[PDB]
């Protein structure tokens, strides 16, 4: 089980997902086609913005 | 990717359903086919010779 993690703006959550195609889809993070996971997103501001 | 391999899939699958068919149909005029060359051969052992 792997636990890849990053830190990502609001509007590419979508991106991260299989299939989906974009920017950061295709340059930082691409999901294989056939995907068994699972994708966690939240609102984390406070935790880094200074 | 997903679009298009879903459309290849239901080509896919008419294409295979094409296929089916076409044997099935050959199946079927073969054995026919094969009984007509019985009589025929039966024909020509028991007049020809």
């Amino acid at each position: 089980v792997y636990a890849d993690s990053f830190v990502i703006r609001g509007d590419e959550v979508r991106q991260i997902a299989p299939g989906q195609t974009g920017k950061i889809a295709d340059y930082n993070y691409k999901l294989p086609d056939d995907f068994t996971g699972c994708v966690i997103a939240w609102n984390s501001n406070n935790l880094d913005s200074k | 990717p997903p679009e298009a391999e879903v459309q290849i899939d239901r080509l896919i699958t008419g294409r295979l359903q094409s296929l089916q068919t076409y044997v099935t149909q050959q199946l079927i005029r073969a054995a026919e086919i094969r009984a007509s060359a019985n009589l025929a051969a039966t024909k020509m052992s028991e007049c020809v010779l």
